Order: structure tokens, then C-alpha cells, then sequence
């Protein structure tokens, strides 16, 4: 959409008010761990196939190998990302500092399933497609459970190993660090945690902004009440959403279609006269059937080693993904970032991190003003025949009187020998004015 | 492959075997197949006019034709082994008989070329059965057998044609034989003492259809009494395999034998000896994972298993037909097997203390080499230390004295550059290749 | 059951052109033989039945002929003589003489078994020397041109002999003492897209290159 | 271990590629010789193909490979020169990027592909517990710190920075004046020193 | 020379993948026409596959 400004040349544009915002950046950190058997899938309850692919098994060597080094690399992404704490601080009893609704993103202690609310709806959002690790021999043949994806999966040797780390294991993580944060500050990510009150760490987080320490103690109900508006707005929204978390859908969607890609292209015949080991060897002699069975061992080592080179190309943008999630997590939940739309959109406070399924979610609070005035300002102001400067800040006029004020927020102070420096005479700076500045008697 | 293994978990790949018994089920068939009725019928067609006939109910037991005296100079096999005849069942069965010149013998064969390929008898170049001759001198060398000699295209891969018209070699018929019109059928001339690519032959060619349909004609095997619940190695109708029978839910059609799956393996049959659908499936299942703390530190081991449950684990883990090393492994007398979020951890025991994780096994299990003699001891990870922090709104923490660390960190930069010579590794000192 | 696959082979396209022939109370060509036809009839009286398969329909050439009899189902295939309009006589509502061939001899085939308110439809395929005959049956509206819907056809028998066909006719029945109607149309090498229930029957078919919808369901 | 992980795999699939040498593909005999040696020209070419196709994709397989773990460390490299120029030739603002607490200075040594920092940073210790208040107001106007806390002595009242134990007494400069002490929570009333 | 290198890599790869439609496999010849019009359907099955 256009907006069609203007270059005024002697006019400056400052905000009169604020408001605080609550925004969502959602990363995947880790993605299944698979492991293949090369027997039951280029073979199975056939001994002549497993001596012929006695010459191929360093093949299988190389695909495990691989497969088990994606494995490891998975486990240590979410310990780099997640295990950030030095201690484990208890969940205060209080979950209101100064105003501050700290309820909806931590545990309470009656105990319904010892993780956060928000936590709670991230999960039942996105689904898993296979529920529980646990598939035993009589679930594969009870006459109930026929044709089932995972079943025939697991029947050619593909199987899928836990994550080291339990869903409450990271949701315990994330209340440290949330537990952390508010009673501590962000002093406890660099050395021992010092304890400080909320609201003077909040003065500290908007000292860090460009704003003084007063405009809080002076708002600090209307902040408290938009930070609890931002929070059940964003949990509002997360609730009438369901295209929001998009990316660790796409991670599962796309393991578990390349796994039931794998299992249907055992139905090639590969240059042989039948897909089927048992109907070659019951109709043939054994130096045909040798030939045809070798030109579908080596079909099958190929369409194996084709999903072992998409799995470590995954693995790689994933784990690209995952060390953009810890520096994020790093820079923005342990400390205070000056770095732009690097956390949020506007000027960064502080950020809440929230475990998800196979990734994580940052609530980021950050700063923006409005309600917008132009001003008519001017570079320099000289009385005598020395010229002064500001500062900090800008110089802005009532239409009668000069003042001094910050840019960022419309606090008008009278022009002292203060906050202000000399430096030459005013013959050389265009658009000088004459006027008073007031001086301590 | 290697005789000293590093601490660590590690997966297995299933070395031990399954020596079950057999089943065989082939069906109620009694009827001995007319070898004679063909082979001795003394009244063969001509080449022209040969004739088929249709074989049912039948069981293919051949070596009675030893207990004659037929010896046959050509018998060939295309699509099969002839040392499978005895153990396959065929669907449908075609004989087609008659006789040739002698010379013509190798005619009768897929993708040939001659006046019997091409006017008299073709044969498809996707033919799949036996081909079976024999010189007949003795018995055909005084009646009269024909051949079409003259046409105007070439027939189809199964078809005859006794047509007895004018042949016009350029248009269409002549009506009044005599100058370019001429009868299409030539005499074979059988005369005594001729030669011996001149001598009649009697041509016997059957067709089969394997394993795709209700079979009526078998080879002469033995039944076996039927069993479930147990993975066995089977024969069904010629179609072999191993795995569990189990009874199934599904009906269908009468001219539906076989059932497969998207990965087109054989899931669900029919029977013989009875009218029954049964579901089969292969024993071979679970993940295995074997945990060892080094080589020369110990030789012992731990095993867990991904999918089973530890309260009825012999089901799956069935120590009868393995060795009495597995049988330790498969139940405990004491109390070191136990159900984990993982599986069921069967030799190492469990500690209610938590600790640093040593070897992940998963779901927040880990596992260590310690002295509580030495043994394999399992337990619940440890996040960390708890804190109990209070919150004051009026008291600040300052620090009084402050430290100069140093830190290492240790990052890759570049890797070993590798050049390929593409011949002197598939080729070498050799220029053939 | 419960699958997807693709096959390729002869088959009737989807919106197709068939042909309208009427028997009058007041037809039967010789219909090409290409890689199959289909028959599809609407009856009432069971007038319509039986089928003459050949190539020359004279006594030069052997013939086929499947037809029924009102208690037999005869079908033999012999040098025929075939005059000019096979037949069915009845008198009274009781069949009483049968005018389908005059003279027939040199016969190398014979089988025999007991036997708008109705739609019948059959297909023939002719390939490797044998006669494929497909068998479908629905009760359909008191008056309409052509059934629409959606049925798929069974095997019934599969037919040993090896003739040049390439060329059918029909058998008709006047009554000596209604009408009906009868479609022809004819197989072409396409590419099909079926699925399967959880049982063994099929339920919807796709064919491919028709349109650009169902040739993009082709693809996905 | 990285390094020494770089090392092993870049020899261990090197020694890889000749263990896949000795394998049939298919034909009578993985050595070349012995095939000619009992065969014509026709099948022996034939034989000859599968071994060439089979050690065409087993080079493949290792190029692929390669072109992976090159990509790693491309990555691994990038993050490695962002590092020397943000944290050697500067000082770093970015929590947890050089080191743990707060980055004075850093410095690099060569390895076997690699590089080390050494990383010389500031932590804060002997923490100590002390009264603090948002605001001090000795008339109607209320006064603010410009920087640091208002913490006491128990007797006296003080300003002092955070990561730091310096107390200094409140005079007019490092504090700011904004509006009347009656709408602050936690405001105390203490005395200011004014330079007369 | 980074823009430069990736289009001629784009070009580069297309032209190499015409290139290899030359190539035998093992079989009678690379184009499908005249081993369809010198062999019957059994042998160039496998010649094609
Ligand atoms: C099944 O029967 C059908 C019906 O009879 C039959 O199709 C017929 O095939 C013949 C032979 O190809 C066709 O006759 C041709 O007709 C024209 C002249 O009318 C010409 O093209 C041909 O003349 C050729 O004659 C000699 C053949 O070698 C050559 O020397 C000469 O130079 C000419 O090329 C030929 O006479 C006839 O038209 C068709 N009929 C129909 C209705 O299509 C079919 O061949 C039989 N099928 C099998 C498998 O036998
Ligand atoms: C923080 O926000 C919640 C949600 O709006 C406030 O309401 C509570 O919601 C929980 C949900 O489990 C209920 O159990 C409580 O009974 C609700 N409280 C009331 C007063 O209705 C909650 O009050 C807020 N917390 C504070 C300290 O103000
Ligand atoms: C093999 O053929 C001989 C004849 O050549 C069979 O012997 C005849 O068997 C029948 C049936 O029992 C008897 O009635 C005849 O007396 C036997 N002799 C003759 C000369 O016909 C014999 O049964 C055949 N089979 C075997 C297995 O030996
Ligand atoms: C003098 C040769 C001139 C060039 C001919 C070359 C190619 C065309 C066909 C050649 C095949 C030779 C005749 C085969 C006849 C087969 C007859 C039989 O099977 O009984
Ligand atoms: C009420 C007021 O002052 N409105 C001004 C308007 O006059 C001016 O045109 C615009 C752009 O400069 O800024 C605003
Ligand atoms: C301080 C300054 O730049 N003032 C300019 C003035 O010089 C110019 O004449 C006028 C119109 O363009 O706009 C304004
Ligand atoms: C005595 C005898 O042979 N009985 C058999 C029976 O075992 C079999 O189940 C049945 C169906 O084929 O045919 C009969
Ligand atoms: C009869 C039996 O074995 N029941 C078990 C139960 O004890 C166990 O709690 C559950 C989950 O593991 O699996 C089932
Ligand atoms: C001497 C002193 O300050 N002691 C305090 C103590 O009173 C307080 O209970 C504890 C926890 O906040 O911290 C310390
Ligand atoms: C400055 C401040 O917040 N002081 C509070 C006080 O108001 C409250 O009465 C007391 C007990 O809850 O805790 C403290
Ligand atoms: C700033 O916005 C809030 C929220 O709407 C409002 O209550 C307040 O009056 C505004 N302040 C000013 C100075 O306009
Ligand atoms: C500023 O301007 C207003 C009118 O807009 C006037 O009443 C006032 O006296 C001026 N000065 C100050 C210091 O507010
Ligand atoms: C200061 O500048 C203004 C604007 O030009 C002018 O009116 C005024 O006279 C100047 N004052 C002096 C002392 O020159
Ligand atoms: C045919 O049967 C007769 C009568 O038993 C016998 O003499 C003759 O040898 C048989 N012929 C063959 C070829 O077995
Ligand atoms: C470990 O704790 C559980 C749970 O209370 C208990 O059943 C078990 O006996 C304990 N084991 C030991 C060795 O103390
Ligand atoms: C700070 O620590 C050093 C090193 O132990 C010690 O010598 C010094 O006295 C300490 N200073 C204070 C003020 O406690
Ligand atoms: C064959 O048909 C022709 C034409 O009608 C006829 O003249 C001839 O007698 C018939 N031959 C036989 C043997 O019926
Ligand atoms: C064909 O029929 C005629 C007339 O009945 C008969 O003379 C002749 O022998 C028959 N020929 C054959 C080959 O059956
Ligand atoms: C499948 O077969 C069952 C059992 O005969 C029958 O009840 C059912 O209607 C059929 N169809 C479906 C769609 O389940
Ligand atoms: C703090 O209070 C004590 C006790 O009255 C006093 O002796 C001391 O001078 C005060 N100031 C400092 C800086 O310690
Ligand atoms: C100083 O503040 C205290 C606390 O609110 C109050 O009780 C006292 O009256 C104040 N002193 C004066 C002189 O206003």
C-alpha cells in the first residue's frame, strides 16, 4: 500500500504515547531418528538373498553408519538448544510481580500435566502420525489392526528410535529458564543469578532502550495491563489458528511420507521376471535365479542409499535451523538485544521461550511507540556569540518557548547549562536560532 | 567385524534362525493324468488342422512315461525349469498335437520363421510351457498328411485356418484352376526310406499358467497336516514362504486365489484340502539393541528390546529353539529385567539415585559401568541441581569482588582435498576395458 | 483392497460415442471387430440374444456362434451356412422352430449348459487364441435412451479356439402370432486409474487424457 | 575431538572406497584379468558393464558424501571468520558469543584445521544482600537515579552501580527530577545532598 | 562472479544432462528405434530396462 510521505526539511515527527506487543517465531530443532536393516528389506525369511548380499553388506556398513551419525547429531540439537541453565530454579509460589500475569506461561501447582497452558496448546495442534513408541507382535495381528501404515513399516525393517530427552524433560528446561528469568533477571546466563525486584528490572530493560526509569513508575499499571492483554490476545489467536505451525507438520508430513515411499518401492521388478523372491526360486534353477535375484538386490541397495542421502541433506538444514534456535535463545531469553527485527519487530524487553513438538516457540515483548506529532525543530540555538549543541536528543519548540527532548518519547525539559555543549560561534550552522537558555542562580 | 568392541549402544541385525516344521497343502486330486490317452492315441491331425485339447483334475506325475516306451528327441522348456515340473500347480492346461515334416521340428519354437511359423502353427515370443517330438516313421510314413503352403498374410500367434479356397498369388480368386492358381495345400511325401529330415514327427505342445490362479493340475507331493499360531515354512499350490497363519475376514470371488499388499507380497490366501482364507505374516520383528561397557573392561552384555512387554516377553522371545546363552537372556530369576519407556532393559539394574548420563539409551535412561562386584546399572537422568530461590520486591543482590577467566573454543576450518583418477580405479593395466 | 494403482490395456473411453439400433415392429450389421467391442442392450421380452463371430460368414470359413435357446445355451463353432437373417420363431408365447443356419459341417467345437425393465451389458476380447466374454447385469428405469452410472463387469467363461474374427452380427426374435434396443460401441488402448474398497470390489475409475482434471488426477 | 573427527572420517571413507573393489556386481569375478582370460569378446563385454556401472556408483556415493561434509564445513568456516573479525579485532556486546561473562578480549591459534580461541572475559562474585528503593523524594518533587540502584547502608542511602559495590552520595548530578512523590510505589524519604 | 557462477552453474548442469542420453548401459545401441526394429519383444525388454 502506498503512503506518499514528504521531505518537510524543518519539521520532526515524535511520539506522544506507546504500547507494548507480544509476537511468535516458531524454529524446528530436531526431526525423527530412523534406523534401516538391510536384511527383511532387500531380503527376508530367504537364505540364498542374505549369501548373495554377504558381498553388498559393506554397503549397509556405510548406510548405517550415516544413519546412526544423523542420530546422534538429532540428540545433541536439542541439548544444545534447550540445556542453557546452570541450575534448576524452583517455580515460584506467586505468579503475579508487580502487575505481571506470569500464570499462563508457567506449571500451577495442581498439577494437571506439570507444563505451561500455552505449552499445552502447542501440543494438540500439529499431530503426531504414529501415537507411542510401544507396537507389540500381537497389535500387528489382532484382525483389528490390518493394513496398517506403520505396522507394514515395521515389518521390512524399518523402525523409528525415542528422542533422548521426554516432552517433560524440555518442559521442566523451559520453566527454569521462565523461573529464572523473573526472579533473577538475565544476570543468572553470565555468572551466579542476583536477585532484583520486577519492576526495577524492568526499569533496567527500558533503561537499555533510550527510555528513562520514571515513564514505568508513572505507567506501570497501564503496562501491566497490556502486557496481560498482549498474552491473552496471543493466546487467543494460537487457539483460532490452525496454519500457524506449519514447519513441524512439514517435518513430519515429510518423514513420514519418504518411510512409506521406501516401503512401496519394493514392488519394482527391477529387470527380473517377478518383485517376489519365493515365486524366481520355486520355478527356476539356481544360475538364472542367481542373475535375477543379484538385479534386485542391487535396486533395492539404491533406492536405500537415495533416502540415506535425503535424510543427511535434512539433517543438515535442520541442524542449520537448530543453531539459529540456540543463538536466538542465547541472545534474546539470557540478555538484551540491540540488534533490529533480530527478536520481535520494535524495541526488544524480554522473551519467554515455550517448548513445542520436535521444535520451539519464542514469545517476544518488545517496545513501539505512536500517536505521532510533528514538531518544528532546529540544529543549534545561540544566545551569546558561542553556539550550542544538544546532547542527546533533538530541539523542538512549543510555538513561544524551546525545549530539549529525547526522540524516542516526548518528555519536554527546559535548555540549562546542562544537556547541552558549546562548541564555536554561531556564524556557520544553517537554520541557527536566538533564543534564552536558563542558567542555575 | 571386529574382535574388540568400544563402550557404547549399538544395534543388532538378527543372526539366529527358526528351524520350524513344514506344511504342505496341495489339493484333493487322486486321477492320474492321460499320459496315454496323448502319446498313444495312434491318429494324429495334419499341421494345418492340429487340435487342442483341455486338462483337468489331473496330477502331473510324468515318470510313468518311464514305465513305457516313448523316447522323445526334442524336450524343451521355455519360462521354466524341468527340474520344477514336479513340485508346481498350473492353472490352465492346453495341448496342441500334430505332425511335421521332420526338418520343421525347429519351427515349432517362439520368434521363428519358416512355412509352419508363418502359415501353419506360430507360437507367441511370450510363450511360456514344454515342447515335446518324437519320430513316428514306423507308424505315419502310409497315410496322407497336408500343409498350407500359399497365403496371402501371416496368422496369429494362436489361430488355424482350414480354408480350402483358390489361391491367386496377385489379387483375388482365380475360380478355375490352372495357370497362376493353385491349390494352398501341399502333400507331405511320406514314402519309406526317404531321409531323416523327411520322416514324420509327432509334435505335442503344452501351455501353462503359473501362480496366478485356481490350480486344477498338480505334481505328485505329499500333504501335511496343517498348523496355526506358529511361523512355519509353507507350500500353497507351488508358492512357498515362511511366516505365522492366522485366520482372516475377508471373502471373495471364486476366480481369486492370491492377495497382495501395496508392496505386492503375498498377505492373504486360500486354501486346498478345505475352503478357508488365512492371513500370513512374517516372524521376524522388533528392534534389538545391545549395550556393552567396552571389551576389555568386561564381557558382559545388556540387550533391551524396542517393542515388547516386559511382563510377557518369551512370546516374542522364545528360548526353545535357541541357545541356552539367549535362554539367560530371554527371563532373570532375579530382579535385573524391567520395563522402560524404551523397551524392556533385560541385565542391567535399576537405581532410584540420579546421576550424569553415561551411555543414552533413551527416554531419559542411561546406563554405566560402577562398582555398586561390577555390574551394568541403569537410572533416570539428571537435569541438573534444584535452587529453591525466594522472591523479595525490596532487596537487590550486588556483587563485591569480580574475576578474569579465560575460555577455549575449538572450531573447524578446512578438510583434506582428495583428487579421483576414474580409469586405474574401475580399469587398470588393462586397455580392453 | 484399499488401493490406488494404475493400469494399461483396451478399454471403452469415458464419454464415448456409442450406437443406437433398433429392432422395429413395423437391424443387424456386420460390426467391425477391432480390439474389442462392447454390447450393451435394454429389453423387455427377452428378445435380444445370441452373437455370430467370423470373418467371411459363408461356408469358406469357419464361424462362431453363442446363442441361447430359451432352455439351453448352444455354442459350437462349425462351417456354417448362414442365410440371410438368423432368427428366433415363437408362437404363442412358447418357442416352436428356430431359424439361426441352414447346413454345417467340418465342426470342430460344441458346448451346451441349462438354462424395459432389465439392462445387460457384455464386452469381447479376442487375444493369444482365446474369446474373452464379460457379463454385467442391473434392472434399470421403465423407459430411458441409455442407463447412466457407473458398473464394472465380471468374466463369465473364457472360450478355447482359434478363429479370425473380425467381424460380429446379431441374433433377433419376431414374434409369429416388443422392441428393443441394443448399443455397440469400442475398445481403445488408454491408461485407467481404479482404487478398491477394504473389501474386493471396485468402486470408482479415472480415465486419463479425457480432460485436463482427470489427466492431472493421473499424475498426483 | 573435532578435528580428530575431521581426520578419521576423511580416512575412513578413503579406506571404504577400496574395501567396494572386491565385489561381483552381478558378473563370474571381481578381477578383470580372470574374466578375459576364460571368456570371448561377447559375454565378457557383457560382464564388464555391471563391474564398470557398480564402480561408477560407488565413486558417486563418495563424491555425494563429500559434497556434503564440504558444505558443513563451508558453514563451520563462516562462523569461524565472523568470529575473528566480531571478538579479535573488537569487543562484543552479544550474550554468549565469546566466552561466558562479560568479553574482554580474545585470542587465536592455529590447529590442524582449525583454529582455537582463547577467550578472556569479566565475571562478577561474593554476592551481598541490600535494601533497595525505586525513588528518593525529600520535598514534593520526587528524584530518580540516572543510572545504577538505590541501595542503603542501613543508616544511609547511596547510589552505586550493578555489577559493581561503589557506593557514592546522592547529589544533585546522577539523579533527575520528574513530577511528585505521590503516585511512586516504594518511595522513601531521605535526604539529598545539594552543592552549596 | 558469484551471480555469473551460478547461472553458468545452472547452464552447465543442463547441458551435461542432454549429454549423457548417448550412452549405451550395457545394451545394443543408445536410441530405442532400431533395437525395437532387430530384436523381437523378450530380448529388447531387457535391452530397454
Ligand atoms: C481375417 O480375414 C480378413 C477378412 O478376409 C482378412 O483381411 C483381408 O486381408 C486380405 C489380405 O491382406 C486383403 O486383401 C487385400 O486387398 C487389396 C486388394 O483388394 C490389396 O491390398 C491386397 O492385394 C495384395 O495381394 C498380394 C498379397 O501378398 C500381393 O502380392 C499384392 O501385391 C497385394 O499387396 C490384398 O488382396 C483383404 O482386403 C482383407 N479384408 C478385409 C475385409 O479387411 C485378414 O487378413 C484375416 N486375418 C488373418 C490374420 O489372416
Ligand atoms: C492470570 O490470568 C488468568 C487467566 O485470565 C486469570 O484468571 C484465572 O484463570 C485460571 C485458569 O486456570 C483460574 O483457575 C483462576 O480462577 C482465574 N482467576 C480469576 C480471578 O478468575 C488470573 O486471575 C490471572 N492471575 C492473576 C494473579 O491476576
Ligand atoms: C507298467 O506297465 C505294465 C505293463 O507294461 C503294468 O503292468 C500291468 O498292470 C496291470 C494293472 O495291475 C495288470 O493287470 C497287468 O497284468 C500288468 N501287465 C500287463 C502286461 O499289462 C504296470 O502296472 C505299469 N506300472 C508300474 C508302476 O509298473
Ligand atoms: C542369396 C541371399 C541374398 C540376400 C538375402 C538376405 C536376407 C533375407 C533373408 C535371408 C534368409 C535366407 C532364407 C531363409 C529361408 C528359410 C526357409 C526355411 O526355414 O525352410
Ligand atoms: C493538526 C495538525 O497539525 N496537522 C498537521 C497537518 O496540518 C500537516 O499538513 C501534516 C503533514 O505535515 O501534519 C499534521
Ligand atoms: C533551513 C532551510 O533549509 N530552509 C529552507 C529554505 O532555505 C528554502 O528556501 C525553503 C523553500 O524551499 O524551504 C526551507
Ligand atoms: C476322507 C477324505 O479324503 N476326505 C477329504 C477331506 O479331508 C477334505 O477336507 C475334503 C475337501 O477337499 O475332501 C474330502
Ligand atoms: C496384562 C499386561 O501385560 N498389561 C500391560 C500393562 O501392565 C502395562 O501397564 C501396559 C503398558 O506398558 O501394557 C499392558
Ligand atoms: C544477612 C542477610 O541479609 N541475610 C539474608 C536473609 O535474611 C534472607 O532470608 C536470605 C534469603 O533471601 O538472604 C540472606
Ligand atoms: C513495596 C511493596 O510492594 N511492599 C509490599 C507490601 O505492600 C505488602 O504489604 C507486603 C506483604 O505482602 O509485601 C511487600
Ligand atoms: C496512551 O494510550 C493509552 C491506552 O489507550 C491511553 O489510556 C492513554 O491516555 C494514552 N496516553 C496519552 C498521553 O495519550
Ligand atoms: C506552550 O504553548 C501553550 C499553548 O499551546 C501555552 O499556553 C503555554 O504557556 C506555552 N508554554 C508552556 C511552558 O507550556
Ligand atoms: C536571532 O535570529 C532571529 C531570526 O532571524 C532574529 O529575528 C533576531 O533578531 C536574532 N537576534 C539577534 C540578537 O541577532
Ligand atoms: C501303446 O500301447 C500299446 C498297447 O499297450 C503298446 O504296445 C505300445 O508300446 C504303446 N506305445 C507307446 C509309445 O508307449
Ligand atoms: C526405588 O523406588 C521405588 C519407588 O518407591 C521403590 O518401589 C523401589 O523399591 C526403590 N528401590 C530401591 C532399591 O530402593
Ligand atoms: C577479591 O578477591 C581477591 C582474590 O581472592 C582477594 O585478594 C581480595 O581481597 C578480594 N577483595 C574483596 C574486597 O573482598
Ligand atoms: C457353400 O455355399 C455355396 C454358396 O451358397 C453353395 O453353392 C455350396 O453348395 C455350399 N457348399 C456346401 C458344401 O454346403
Ligand atoms: C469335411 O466335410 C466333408 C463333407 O461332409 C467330408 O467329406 C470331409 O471328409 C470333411 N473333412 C474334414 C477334414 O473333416
Ligand atoms: C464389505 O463387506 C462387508 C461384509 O460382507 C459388508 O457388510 C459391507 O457392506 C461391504 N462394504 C463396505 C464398504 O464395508
Ligand atoms: C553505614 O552505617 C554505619 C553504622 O551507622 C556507619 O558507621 C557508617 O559510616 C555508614 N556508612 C558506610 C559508608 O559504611
Ligand atoms: C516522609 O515519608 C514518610 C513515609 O511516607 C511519611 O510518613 C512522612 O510524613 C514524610 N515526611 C514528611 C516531612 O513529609
Amino acid at each position: 500500500d502506498n503512503q506518499d510521505i514528504v521531505y518537510s526539511n524543518n519539521t520532526i515527527a515524535i511520539p506522544m504515547n506507546f504500547s507494548i506487543s507480544v509476537t511468535t517465531e516458531v524454529l524446528p530443532v530436531s526431526m525423527t531418528k530412523t534406523s534401516v536393516d538391510c536384511n527383511m528389506y532387500i531380503c527376508g525369511d530367504s537364505t540364498e538373498c542374505s549369501n548373495l548380499l554377504l558381498q553388498y553388506g559393506s554397503f549397509c556398513t556405510q548406510l548405517n553408519r550415516a544413519l546412526a551419525g544423523i542420530a546422534v547429531e538429532q540428540d545433541r540439537n536439542t541439548r544444545d538448544v534447550f540445556a542453557q541453565t546452570k541450575a534448576m530454579y524452583k517455580t515460584p509460589s506467586l505468579k503475579d510481580f508487580g502487575g505481571f500475569n506470569f500464570s499462563q506461561i508457567l506449571p500451577d501447582p495442581a498439577k494437571p500435566s506439570s507444563r505451561s497452558f500455552i505449552e499445552d496448546l502447542l501440543y494438540n495442534k500439529v499431530t503426531l502420525a504414529d501415537p507411542g513408541f510401544m507396537k507389540q507382535y500381537g497389535d500387528c495381528l489382532g484382525g483389528v489392526n490390518a493394513r496398517d501404515l506403520i505396522c507394514a513399516q515395521k515389518f521390512n525393517g524399518l523402525t523409528v528410535l525415542p528422542p533422548l530427552l521426554t516432552d517433560e524433560m524440555i518442559a521442566a528446561y523451559t520453566a527454569a529458564l521462565i523461573s529464572g528469568t523473573a526472579t533473577a533477571g538475565f544476570t543468572f546466563g553470565a555468572g551466579a543469578a542476583l536477585q532484583i525486584p520486577f519492576a526495577m528490572q524492568m526499569a533496567y530493560r527500558f533503561n537499555g532502550i533510550g527510555v528513562t526509569q520514571n515513564v514505568l513508575y508513572e505507567n506501570q499499571k497501564q503496562i501491566a495491563n497490556q502486557f496481560n492483554k498482549a498474552i491473552s490476545q496471543i493466546q487467543d489467536s494460537l487457539s483460532t489458528t490452525t496454519t500457524a505451525l506449519g514447519k513441524l507438520q512439514d517435518v513430519i508430513n515429510q518423514n513420514a511420507i519418504a518411510l512409506n515411499t521406501l516401503v512401496k518401492q519394493l514392488s519394482s521388478n527391477f529387470g527380473a521376471i517377478s518383485s517376489v523372491l519365493n515365486d524366481i526360486l520355486s520355478r527356476l534353477d539356481k544360475v538364472e535365479a542367481e542373475v535375477q535375484i543379484d538385479r534386485l538386490i542391487t535396486g533395492r541397495l539404491q533406492s536405500l542409499q537415495t533416502y540415506v542421502t535425503q535424510q543427511l541433506i535434512r539433517a543438515a538444514e535442520i541442524r542449520a535451523s537448530a543453531n539459529l534456535a540456540a543463538t536466538k535463545m542465547s541472545e534474546c531469553v539470557l540478555g538484551q538485544s540491540k540488534r533490529v527485527d533480530f527478536c520481535g519487530k520494535g524495541y526488544h524487553l524480554m522473551s519467554f521461550p515455550q517448548a513445542a513438538p520436535h521444535g520451539v516457540v519464542f514469545l517476544h515483548v518488545t517496545y513501539v511507540p505512536s500517536q505521532e506529532q510533528n514538531f518544528t525543530t532546529a540544529p543549534a540555538i545561540c544566545h551569546e556569540g558561542k553556539a550550542h549543541f544538544p546532547r542527546e536528543g533533538v530541539f523542538v519548540t512549543n510555538g513561544t518557548h524551546w525545549f530539549i527532548t529525547q526522540r524516542n518519547f516526548y518528555s519536554p525539559q527546559p535548555i540549562t547549562t546542562d544537556n547541552t555543549f558549546v562548541s564555536g560561534n554561531c556564524d556557520v550552522v544553517i537554520g541557527i536560532v536566538n533564543n534564552t537558555v536558563y542558567d542555575p542562580l | 567385524k571386529s574382535f574388540t568392541v568400544e563402550k557404547g549402544i549399538y544395534q543388532t541385525s538378527n543372526f539366529r534362525v527358526t528351524p520350524t516344521t513344514e506344511v504342505v497343502r496341495f489339493p484333493n486330486i487322486t486321477q492320474l493324468c492321460p499320459f496315454n490317452e496323448v502319446f498313444n492315441i495312434t491318429s494324429f491331425p495334419s499341421v494345418y488342422a492340429w487340435e487342442r485339447m483341455r486338462i483337468t483334475n489331473c496330477v502331473a506325475d510324468y515318470s510313468v512315461l518311464y514305465n513305457s516306451s516313448a523316447s522323445f528327441s526334442t524336450f524343451q522348456c521355455y519360462g521354466v525349469s524341468p527340474t520344477k515340473l514336479n513340485d508346481l500347480c498350473f492353472s490352465s492346461v492346453y495341448a496342441d498335437y500334430f505332425v511335421v515334416k521332420g526338418d520343421d521340428v525347429r519351427q515349432i519354437a517362439p520368434a521363428q520363421t519358416g512355412v509352419i511359423a508363418d502359415y501353419n502353427y506360430k507360437l507367441p515370443d511370450d510363450f511360456t510351457g514344454c515342447v515335446i517330438a518324437w519320430n513316428t516313421n514306423s507308424l505315419d510314413s502310409s497315410n496322407e498328411f497336408f500343409y498350407r503352403r500359399f497365403r496371402h498374410g501371416k496368422i496369429k500367434p494362436y489361430g488355424r485356418d482350414l480354408s480350402n479356397v483358390l489361391f491367386n498369388p496377385s489379387g483375388g480368386t482365380c475360380s478355375a484352376e490352372g495357370l497362376n492358381c493353385y491349390k494352398p495345400l501341399a502333400s507331405y511325401g511320406f514314402t519309406q526310406s526317404s531321409g531323416i529330415g523327411f520322416q514324420p514327427y509327432r509334435v505335442v505342445v503344452l501351455s501353462f499358467e503359473l501362480l496366478n490362479a485356481p490350480a486344477t493340475v498338480c505334481g505328485p507331493k505329499q500333504s501335511t497336516e496343517l498348523v496355526k499360531n506358529k511361523c512355519v515354512n509353507f507350500n500353497f499350490n507351488g508358492l512357498t514362504g515362511t511366516g505365522v497363519l492366522t485366520n482372516s475376514t475377508k471373502k471373495f470371488q471364486p476366480f481369486q486365489q492370491f492377495g497382495r499388499d501395496v508392496s505386492d507380497f503375498t498377505d492373504s490366501v486360500r486354501d486346498p484340502k478345505t475352503l478357508e482364507i488365512l492371513d500370513i505374516a512374517p516372524c521376524s520383528y522388533g528392534g534389538v539393541s545391545v549395550i556393552t561397557p567396552g571389551t576389555n573392561a568386561s564381557s558382559s552384555v545388556a540387550v533391551l528390546y524396542q517393542d515388547v512387554n516386559c511382563t510377557d516377553v518369551p512370546t516374542m522371545l522364545h528360548a526353545d529353539q535357541i541357545s541356552h546363552d539367549w535362554r539367560v537372556y530371554a527371563f532373570r530369576n532375579d530382579g535385573n529385567i524391567f520395563q522402560t519407556q524404551a523397551g524392556c532393559l533385560i541385565g542391567a539394574a535399576y537405581d532410584n539415585s540420579s546421576y550424569e548420563c553415561d551411555i543414552p539409551i533413551g527416554a531419559g535412561i542411561c546406563a554405566k559401568y560402577t562398582n555398586v562386584g561390577h555390574s551394568i546399572l541403569a537410572y533416570t537422568m539428571s537435569l541438573g541441581d534444584n535452587q529453591d530461590i525466594v522472591y523479595s520486591n525490596n532487596t537487590i543482590a550486588i556483587p563485591m569482588n569480580f574475576s578474569i577467566s579465560v575460555t577455549t573454543e575449538v572450531l573447524p576450518v578446512s578438510m583434506t582435498k582428495t583428487s579421483v583418477d576414474c580409469n586405474m580405479y574401475i580399469c587398470g593395466d588393462s586397455t580392453e576395458c | 483392497s484399499s488401493i490406488r494403482v494404475l493400469t494399461t490395456g483396451h478399454f471403452l473411453p469415458f464419454n464415448t460415442n456409442l450406437t443406437w439400433y433398433l429392432t422395429l415392429k413395423s437391424d443387424n450389421p456386420n460390426i467391425n471387430f477391432g480390439d474389442g467391442v462392447y454390447f450393451g442392450l435394454t429389453e423387455k421380452s427377452n428378445v435380444f440374444r445370441g452373437w455370430i463371430f467370423g470373418s467371411t460368414l459363408d461356408n469358406t470359413t469357419q464361424s462362431a456362434v453363442l446363442f441361447n435357446n430359451g432352455t439351453h445355451i448352444v455354442i459350437d463353432v462349425c462351417n456354417f451356412n448362414f442365410c440371410a437373417d438368423p432368427m428366433f420363431a415363437v408362437n404363442s408365447g412358447q418357442p416352436y422352430k428356430t431359424w439361426i443356419y441352414t447346413s454345417a459341417a467340418n465342426c470342430t467345437y460344441h458346448r451346451a449348459h441349462a438354462f424395459f425393465k432389465h439392462f445387460r451389458e457384455h464386452l469381447f476380447k479376442n487375444v493369444d487364441g482365446f474369446l474373452y466374454v464379460y457379463h454385467n447385469y442391473e434392472p434399470i428405469d421403465l423407459n430411458s435412451g441409455f442407463p447412466s452410472g457407473f458398473s464394472v463387469l465380471k468374466p463369465i467363461l473364457k472360450l478355447p479356439f482359434g478363429l479370425n474374427i473380425t467381424y460380429v452380427k446379431a441374433i433377433m426374435t419376431l414374434f409369429s402370432s416388443d422392441a428393443s434396443a441394443y448399443f455397440v460401441g469400442h475398445l481403445k488402448p488408454l491408461t485407467m486409474l481404479v482404487d478398491f474398497d477394504e473389501n474386493g470390489t471396485i468402486i470408482d475409475a479415472i480415465d486419463c487424457s479425457q480432460d485436463p482434471l482427470s489427466e492431472l488426477k493421473c499424475t498426483t
